């Protein structure tokens, strides 16, 4: 939308949960099991392919 | 608000226009600029609470911490009506300590 502007990781996925519904504490209250759970995730993709 | 169906930018609002066997709409968006960069922090540790901001980002100066909205900076000092608690100040990576207005009490003088 213009020029890219930095923001650390943790936060841009907090606002990405604002932008469903969900207050932005409960990312940053779970931030390691949601990293873990990313991570399974997308090594479960490269095991399929 | 789907992302540069009318144009590059924030849609603002869009004209038309008719020319022979067609349509032009010219696309008026909103494009931000003049960024300055600035510390940030995710939550901010008060009387052992965590405060989070209810819209906004926490941001620096370099010595004082303030609440801007995040797209245009607009910084205001943190109250207790700029944020919301939850929890203690424990769990968050990266929180910051400072202090947290209240205006009530320094009302009671
Ligand atoms: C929410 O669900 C997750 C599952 O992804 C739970 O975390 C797992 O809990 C089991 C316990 O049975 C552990 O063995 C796993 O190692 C955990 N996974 C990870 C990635 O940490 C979590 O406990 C659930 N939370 C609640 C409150 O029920
Ligand atoms: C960051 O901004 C603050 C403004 O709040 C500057 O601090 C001074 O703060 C006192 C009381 O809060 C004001 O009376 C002053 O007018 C403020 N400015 C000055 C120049 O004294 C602070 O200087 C700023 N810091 C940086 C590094 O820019
Ligand atoms: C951001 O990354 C820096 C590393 O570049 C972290 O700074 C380190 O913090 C640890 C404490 O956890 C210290 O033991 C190291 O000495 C620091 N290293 C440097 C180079 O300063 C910093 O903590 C990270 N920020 C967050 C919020 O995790
Ligand atoms: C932010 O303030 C808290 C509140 O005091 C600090 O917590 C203290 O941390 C030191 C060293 O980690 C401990 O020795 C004290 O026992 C802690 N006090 C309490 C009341 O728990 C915290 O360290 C501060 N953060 C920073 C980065 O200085
Ligand atoms: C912000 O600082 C970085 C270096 O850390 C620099 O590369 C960048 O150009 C700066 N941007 C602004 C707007 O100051």
């Amino acid at each position: 939308a213009g020029a890219a502007l930095q923001i650390p990781f943790a936060m841009q996925m907090a606002y990405r949960f604002n932008g469903i519904g969900v207050t932005q504490n409960v990312l940053y209250e779970n931030q390691k099991l949601i990293a873990n759970q990313f991570n399974s995730a997308i090594g479960k993709i490269q095991d399929s392919l | 608000k789907r992302v540069d169906f009318c144009g590059k930018g924030y849609h603002l609002m869009s004209f038309p226009q008719s020319a022979p066997h067609g349509v032009v709409f010219l696309h008026v968006t909103y494009v931000p600029a003049q960024e300055k960069n600035f510390t940030t922090a995710p939550a901010i540790c008060h009387d052992g609470k965590a405060h989070f901001p209810r819209e906004g980002v926490f941001v620096s100066n370099g010595t004082h911490w303030f609440v801007t909205q995040r797209n245009f900076y607009e910084p205001q000092i943190i109250t207790t009506d700029n944020t919301f608690v939850s929890g203690n100040c424990d769990v968050v990576i990266g929180i910051v300590n400072n202090t947290v207005y209240d205006p009530l009490q320094p009302e009671l003088d």
